[PDB]
RNA sequence: CCAUGAUAAGGAUUAUAAAUUGAAAGUGUUAAUAUCAUAAUCAAAAUUUAUUAUUUAUAUUAAAUAUGUAUGUGUAGAUAAAAUAAGA
């Protein structure tokens, strides 16, 4: 078979600095000159609120270094799950040419942001309540409503 | 006779009132839109004819939607071409009977849209219940392989030209007489990557797997979700509920209404004394093939989750290897992929999102690759065999430039007999042709090593094999068996491809500890793996050690070593096929069993027979 | 004892069909 | 819970030899055996000895001593696996080895025409119901 | 310190022989010899050693492969884990 | 015979496993041994298995002797030899049980179970009431006077 | 067996001299196997 | 040149002259000896 | 691990049966000792040196061993390859199903070995042949072994050329280190 | 809302030979759980709610209301158990 690029993810948390970030979207331009597929995620960032201002960072500093190194690439839709925030950067390889730095909008990420602050608030005040068992961990989680720490 | 009985049932002048398909009530629901069903699909989930019907009925109003389906009785009981075999055994046509009674279970009760089975001539059917529907558009899959491409071509051409059939004689009419101008729209859907969309042309293509496998990079696959939002939609079209079938006929308390169609058997078919059809012998694999669409969706998912993948290659190499033949790993969608109930779409799709899902693995890209490598060579097979067309079937291959080497085919109806029947001396073949007997399916290296022994090793023609996997192989794609066949026997020699490896490599390689050959013959379980793929070199004593006869079980190879006719004599060498076998010894009235000239020797019904053919079975009552 | 193991063995290699009780014999009384 | 088509190892072959090998279980009663009294008393009473005749053949063919295994041959076992128990591989291999160990396939029991077997008689003829044939 | 060599060989017709003067196309081996009379000790033993008198009846399920194919998955599960 | 329902198949050396239970339990040895006596045949595989089996009994309590002292060379290799033989006499004996039950069941008139083959007058396994319309094995659809077998009177 | 022991034990009582053979035999040699007793576990 | 009088044919370490069986069972242990 | 017959007793593990015999048996053994006794007093009453010398239609075959491989080569008395090499790759045994360790191991060796051995001689009577020099019909080819390696497949090449030793005859077995 | 106890899993080895019918089952810990001595806002009658070891083919509902849906050649992967009046 042709060699197909490996699928690369580079780890990012709430609270990276931004020498660290810096050096990280420099490893991401790389790694889309070289042709991997990459996918940056979001691991400690608290609440959804908080984890969406700096994975727009994250996304700004990949853009310009990615300028800098001549890496176009695509940035898919941002998925963020309870735990993490992640997307996924495409670059032009194979089937799909892309010839510029196509980055998601502040109105799409801000649509996207609400969309996720409603999915998780919906589900930890209404799921909770029936995923676990009644006589015990019903309980105890009726408790964390009441204290506020659900969350 | 079945055949004759039908045509007089359906093929008549006067179409009698019990094989009349009933009128509808509404007036609109006077006219519908027709789709036709073959052996190439039998899907509702990824089927471009069924979606352009739907999509047209639903254009043209409530335009309802009938299927028709009429089998191909002669490719169910007529012989081979060379050596008299069986075409579709009774292995194969049971399956193709449970396939397509789950397609009409589909269309019926999930999808509420009446199939009529019919059996005979399907370009004397089809335009004829064309005609009597009045359907305005007739929706079919484009077949481009001999005795399928030209009925297909003859489909279209009564149907444009609204043609009444009548079988007393060879006759056709017109549609003055019924007792709207139809069109016909013939749909690609066979290969993965639909025609039109391909990077370079059929006929300006460079002949290569690797040179398709990187054209196919290129090129994109279409979506399966478009088609299932029309099959969806066809469901809030209205349908006639006259021709579904009720409680009595689902239950089975009273045969199918006449007009609708009745499924044919066996017997009805043509395949006579099946007690002659039996193999005994130890099935060692344990996996099986449930016939339908859900079940066959249900086995992807299946393979995919329980770690089948590795299949393809095996974690971390990045290099192919020899294949586990003994494991039940393998994704055994062959069956399910050649007779259409499973759409290359959604399995690329299927392995797509099991790809993606598990991305985070750093190797499920290369596995994903080799699936998309492999599903590319069967288009690949399928376009060579579009370029090939007639010439792909005849003697010495497509080309016989590439062969200077090959000898003049000498052909031996006992040795073919004995290929056949895996009665030879090498275990790997004798192991994949119990396999593809027993189950109906045998692996590619298998596949390889029964056809290079055939072809090369014993100097027979290549035709005879094609043919018996045909007979036999539950998968069998015409373009694909043979284009395989003429490429393993070293007919088609394409430089940049895969290489030709003899059976005894193929042995040494992909069977070096002797799992699967001892698992397919037990009997040769004691033989020490240093010793087996060559059980004829033990000794007396060796061989009484390890509990193998010679002659007594598993016979001397059919190519004995140098010499061995001075050092050998009757005694030893036994025969399997004279007067006083066990083989003769079948049928319940003597015939034989299944091999050289079976289709003669036991079909009921036979048209068409040839000087080589009676020869043949002249040779054999006299021998 | 190395020809009664010499004895046992040739036995072995050279009668299949039937042993030779009394080379064991020897054998396990020699040992 | 899933519904499989498979043929499983349990089918039989009725082919290969007069009794189907790995053969269903019989039940043999003692109204069973009276029956069969009262029929061969009826059958020695009416004279018709083929069928004895052909149970003596099936007996002389059958039942022949077995002969000594050389030293080394052994049937094989299954491997000791460290994946817990493999019953049901084990089950699967066993079955599929004695179904291939047909009785035709049977090398250690001497049967056949060319052997000679030295205690049964040969022929029909030779047995007392040719008494008369064998006088003086 | 051809006809005539079907009517000869009735038992051939259904078999192939092969040719001594060149190789054919299918390789097929000879029975090997063994010794009827060993010399000394060290040559019965060594032949029964070949003949398969030593080896354990248990027939192989697995491949000796699978082990060192699980060695390498783990070294490769060890080092994407790093 | 009175047992009619469907059943299930067993390897012979299971059954010659199981030792004084069902193999070598004595009033079904007794019985076989009728059922060849009234035949007029000798019982000379079931005289082999009676005394093996009366052997192994009575020592079966016994420990083992050291294995150790035993010499793998030779010893382990002979023990074998007389197991793989006292098995195949076994595996004789056990054969020639089920060939004369079938053959007494054809001559009595005995329907046997489903899927039974009687050499002779079944040839493909008799199977009759049986919960599944269609024979087993062969697919043939089943009637429901399922098979005369035999002629009718008496 | 318990029957075979009682009658052992009956003539060892009757005629003295029988407890040497039957004590050889093994046949007073009572065995205090017992079967399992009953329990809702298994 | 490796027919007749070869290029290792003076290299040769070890030399015997005719089983062979016992002759590489022999120089096998010699070498495990002198390694 | 523990005694399955431990509340067995040792007396009925196993129990010794016919103890009536044994008096019976002595009585007849001093009967016949007598006896015996009796017919006894009856009868007494009554480039030079060790180096081989080669000859021109030996073929020198040459076994490498090696630590994960093997290869058979022959060659004619004038140098000429009588056939290729035949490997462990080239056969197909390295491929797996084994493993790398089984590479280059004694079986592998004698296999590969016989088939380069069987291939060889049909090519070797052709070869013969072409100068007309006829083999004859007592096949008893001569050759000289020279094995190299130090390896396990060695001793599987060594048996296979043992083997087979109606048609080759071994006249000298060297080794090269 | 009491966090503290039990339990689960679960192993150890001396009995020569004669006599005798005799002279023969033992648990830490790690774990999970819970109803007890210890920290106030809420489970036991109105139960759907999915909780491992079940009757397969000659005859099948009469005493507290006591089961109408899975025939398909008995055909996967994993899991548990024993050398104990039985007969490796
Ligand atoms: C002599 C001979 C005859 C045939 C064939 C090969 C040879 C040498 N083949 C191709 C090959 O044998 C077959 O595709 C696979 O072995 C089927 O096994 P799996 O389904 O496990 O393949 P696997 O698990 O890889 O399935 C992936 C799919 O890719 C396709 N595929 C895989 N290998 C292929 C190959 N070598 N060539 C073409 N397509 C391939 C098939 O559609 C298959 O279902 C074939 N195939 C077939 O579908 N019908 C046939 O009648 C034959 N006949």
């Amino acid at each position: 078979r042709p060699p197909t690029k490996e699928g690369i993810e580079v780890p990012f948390r709430g609270g990276t600095h931004p020498h660290a970030v810096r050096f990280k979207s420099i490893g991401i331009a790389k790694h889309l000159l070289l042709g991997h597929v990459v996918r940056i995620n979001l691991t400690d960032f608290g609440t959804v609120r908080e984890g969406f201002p700096v994975f727009g960072s994250i996304l700004d500093e990949v853009a310009r270094q990615a300028l800098q190194l001549h890496a176009y690439h695509t940035a898919g839709v941002v998925r963020a799950n309870y735990n993490e925030v992640y997307c996924y950067l495409y670059p032009s390889t194979g089937r799909s040419p892309k010839s510029t730095v196509l980055h998601p909008t502040q109105e799409q990420l801000a649509t996207v942001r609400d969309r996720c602050l409603l999915e998780r608030e919906r589900e930890v005040y209404f799921d909770g309540l029936y995923d676990k068992k009644t006589p015990r961990e019903r309980l105890t989680y009726m408790r964390k409503l009441q204290d506020g720490t659900a969350w | 006779n079945y055949l004759s009985e039908q045509d007089a049932l359906y093929l008549s002048p006067t179409t009698p009132e019990e094989a009349r398909v009933p009128s509808a009530l509404c007036p609109q629901l006077s006219a519908c839109v027709m789709v036709v069903f073959a052996a190439n699909d039998m899907r509702v989930h990824d089927n471009y004819a069924l979606a352009l019907a739907a999509t047209r009925a639903e254009a043209a109003g409530g335009l309802p939607v009938i299927a028709v389906t009429v089998v191909d009785y002669r490719m169910f009981a007529q012989p081979s071409a060379v050596g008299g075999f069986f075409r579709q055994s009774p292995m194969r046509a049971r399956f193709f009977l449970e396939t397509l009674a789950a397609l009409r279970y589909k269309l019926e009760r999930e999808l509420r849209i009446p199939l009529l089975v019919r059996c005979g001539r399907p370009e004397d059917h089809i335009p004829r219940l064309v005609v009597e529907c009045g359907a305005i558009d007739v929706f079919l899959t484009t077949q481009y392989a001999p005795h399928e491409k030209e009925v297909h071509n003859d489909i279209v051409e009564a149907i444009n030209q609204r043609r009444w059939v009548s079988r007393d004689p060879t006759a056709g009419y017109k549609a003055i007489e019924h007792d709207a101008a139809p069109v016909a729209h013939s749909v690609w859907q066979t290969t993965l990557v639909h025609i039109d969309d391909l990077p370079v042309p059929v006929a300006s293509m460079v002949e290569g797997e690797r040179w398709y496998h990187d054209d196919v990079t290129t090129a994109n696959i279409r979506p399966t979700a478009a088609f299932d939002r029309c099959i969806n939609r066809l469901s809030d079209l209205p349908a006639r509920g006259d021709l579904l079938p009720t409680t009595g006929e689902l239950s089975g308390l009273e045969p199918p209404p006449l007009y609708r169609g009745r499924a044919p058997t066996l017997v009805e078919l043509g395949y006579g004394s099946p007690e002659a059809f039996i193999e005994e012998e130890v099935i060692a694999t344990q996996s099986s093939h449930p016939p339908g669409e859900d079940a066959a969706i249900e086995r992807v998912l299946d393979w995919l989750m329980d770690g089948g993948m590795t299949s393809m290659l095996r974690y971390g190499r990045d290099r192919r290897t020899n294949t586990k033949m003994y494991s039940q790993r393998l994704s055994r969608l062959s069956p399910y992929l050649s007779c259409g109930a499973l759409s290359p779409r959604r399995f690329y799709e299927e392995l797509r999102r099991f790809t993606s899902e598990h991305l985070r693995d750093n190797f499920v890209q290369q596995q994903y690759r080799e699936a998309l490598l492999r599903l590319s060579r069967r288009d690949y097979w399928h376009w060579m065999g579009l370029r090939y067309g007639p010439l792909l079937f005849y003697e010495y291959g497509p080309r016989p430039e590439h062969t200077d080497d090959i000898a003049d085919w000498r052909h031996d109806p006992k040795i073919v007999q004995k290929w056949c029947a895996g009665l030879t001396g090498i275990p790997f073949a004798d192991a994949a042709m119990r396999e593809l007997t027993l189950t109906g399916f045998v692996a590619d290296e298998g596949r390889q090593g029964l056809i290079w022994l055939l072809s090369r090793g014993y100097g027979q023609d290549w035709r005879l094999g094609a043919e018996w996997l045909e007979r036999c192989s539950i998968d069998y794609d015409p373009f694909v068996c043979y284009g395989n066949c003429a490429y393993y026997s070293e007919l088609v020699r394409d430089d940049f491809g895969e290489t030709v490896r003899n059976i005894h490599w193929l042995a040494h390689h992909h069977d070096q500890t002797g799992i699967y050959v001892k698992k397919w013959l037990p009997q040769l379980s004691k033989i020490p793996p240093v010793y087996i793929h060559r059980p004829h070199v033990l000794t007396e004593r060796m061989q009484a050690m390890h509990g193998v006869q010679l002659g007594k079980n598993y016979p001397y190879p059919l190519k004995l070593w140098d010499g061995a006719q001075y050092t050998l004599s009757s005694e030893h060498l036994t025969t399997y096929f004279s007067e006083g076998s066990q083989w003769h010894r079948k049928a319940k009235n003597g015939a034989g069993g299944s091999g050289y000239a079976e289709a003669l020797r036991h079909g009921t019904v036979i048209l068409e027979p040839h000087q080589l053919q009676s020869s043949a079975f002249g040779e054999l009552e006299h021998g | 004892c190395q020809s009664e193991t010499m004895a046992l063995r040739l036995c072995m290699a050279k009668a299949g069909k039937e042993t030779c009780e009394r080379e064991s014999r020897a054998l396990d009384s020699c040992l | 819970n899933k519904m499989r088509s498979k043929p499983s190892d349990n089918v039989a072959w009725y082919d290969k030899g007069p009794v189907e090998w790995l053969p269903r279980p019989v039940r043999l009663t003692y109204d069973h055996l009276d029956q069969l009294q009262q029929w061969t008393m009826r059958a020695t009473l009416d004279g018709r000895t083929e069928e004895f005749n052909r149970i003596r053949d099936l007996h002389r063919e059958w039942s022949q001593h077995p002969l000594m295994p050389v030293l080394g041959d052994v049937e094989p076992k299954f491997p000791l696996n460290l994946f817990k128990q493999n019953h049901r591989a084990k089950k699967r291999f066993l079955v599929r080895w004695h179904k291939a160990n047909t009785p035709a396939n049977w090398l250690w029991m001497p049967r056949g025409p060319t052997v000679v077997t030295p205690l049964h008689r040969t022929n029909p003829t030779q047995y007392p119901e040719n008494w008369k044939q064998m006088v003086q | 310190v051809r006809h005539l060599y079907r009517q000869t060989n009735p038992h051939m017709d259904e078999y192939l022989a092969s040719s001594n003067s060149r190789v054919d196309t299918l390789p097929v081996e000879r029975p090997l010899s063994h010794a009827v009379t060993f010399n000394s000790d060290a040559e019965a033993e060594d032949q029964l050693k070949w003949e398969g008198f030593y080896a354990e009846p248990y027939v192989d399920q697995a491949p000796t492969s699978d082990i060192d194919d699980m060695a390498h998955t783990f070294m490769l599960t060890n080092r994407w884990h790093r | 015979n009175t047992f009619l329902t469907s059943s299930v198949a067993t390897p012979p050396i299971s059954v010659i496993r199981t030792g004084p239970k069902w193999w070598a339990h004595p009033e079904r040895m007794v019985r076989q041994k009728l059922m060849y006596f009234t035949l007029g045949v000798d019982q000379l595989p079931l005289r082999r298995t009676a005394v093996i089996q009366r052997d192994l009994q009575r020592f079966h309590m016994c420990k083992p002797p050291p294995r150790v002292g035993d010499s793998t060379g030779y010893k382990r290799s002979r023990a074998a030899q007389l197991n793989t033989w006292y098995r195949r006499i076994q595996y004789q004996e056990y054969h020639m049980q089920h060939l004369f039950t079938r053959h007494v069941w054809g001559l009595l008139r005995v329907y046997p179970g489903n899927t039974t083959k009687i050499q002779g007058k079944a040839d493909d396994g008799y199977v009759g009431y049986d919960s599944v319309p269609f024979h087993r094995y062969n697919r043939a659809p089943l009637p429901f006077p399922a098979r005369e077998l035999y002629e009718r009177r008496k | 067996f318990a029957l075979r022991m009682a009658v052992a034990n009956a003539l060892v009582k009757l005629i003295p001299l029988t407890r040497i053979p039957l004590k050889k035999s093994g046949l007073l040699s009572v065995d205090r196997r017992r079967e399992r007793g009953q329990f809702p576990g298994y | 040149a490796h027919g007749g009088i070869s290029h290792f044919y003076g290299r040769t370490p070890m030399v015997e002259e005719v089983p062979i069986t016992l002759v590489d069972r022999r120089i096998m242990h010699y070498v495990h000896h002198s390694r | 691990f523990p005694d399955k017959y431990r509340r067995v007793p040792m007396l009925l593990k196993p129990q010794q049966g016919g103890q009536q015999y044994f008096n019976h048996f002595l009585i007849r053994s001093t009967n016949d000792r007598l006896t015996q006794q009796d017919v006894d007093n009856a009868s007494g009453q009554a480039m030079w040196g060790e180096m081989p010398r080669y000859t021109s239609d030996m073929v020198f075959l040459y076994l490498v061993s090696r630590r994960r491989n093997t290869y058979a080569v022959a060659y004619t008395y004038e140098g000429k390859r009588i056939l290729n090499t035949y490997t462990a790759g080239n056969r197909g045994l390295k491929g797996g199903d084994r493993g790398f360790r089984s590479e280059g191991s004694t079986d592998n060796g004698h296999q590969v070995t016989s088939m380069y051995l069987n291939d060889l001689l049909p090519k070797l009577r052709e070869m013969r042949a072409s100068e007309g020099r006829p083999m004859g019909r007592g096949e008893k080819v001569e050759l000289v072994v020279r094995v190299m390696g130090f390896y396990n497949g060695r001793q599987g090449a060594v048996r296979a050329v043992q083997d087979r030793a109606n048609e080759f005859h071994v006249r000298y077995f060297e080794d090269i280190t």
